[PDB]
């Protein structure tokens, strides 16, 4: 029930609505061999 | 060696009716020939 709760987080649609929204960062997570989860982040430049 | 194993019902396995279809679909493809009107692929472009 948490590894449906991560699955639907990296490659579903979690948090709803709207996710990216601390500071213009991200952190998304990335499990392998069923023992671990690595992560990896996201940044942006300032458009608009 | 341990890599990965998936759940029964998952469509990445290798028992899985995706698996199946995979299968069907490449030993189906290739009885008709490609200009014949009778080819999966030309009477179904949505495979």
């Amino acid at each position: 029930d948490i590894q449906a709760l991560i699955a639907a987080e990296i490659t579903g649609r979690l948090p709803t609505p709207d996710v990216y929204n601390d500071d213009n960062k991200l952190v998304i997570p990335a499990i392998n061999t069923g023992g671990k989860i690595t992560f990896s982040e996201l940044a942006k430049t300032q458009s608009d | 060696r341990a890599e990965k194993f998936v759940a029964p019902g998952a469509v990445s396995s290798m028992f899985s009716p995706a698996g199946y279809l995979t299968e069907l679909y490449r030993e189906a493809r290739g009885l008709h020939p490609k200009d014949s009107d009778r080819n999966l692929d030309k009477r179904r472009q949505d495979l």
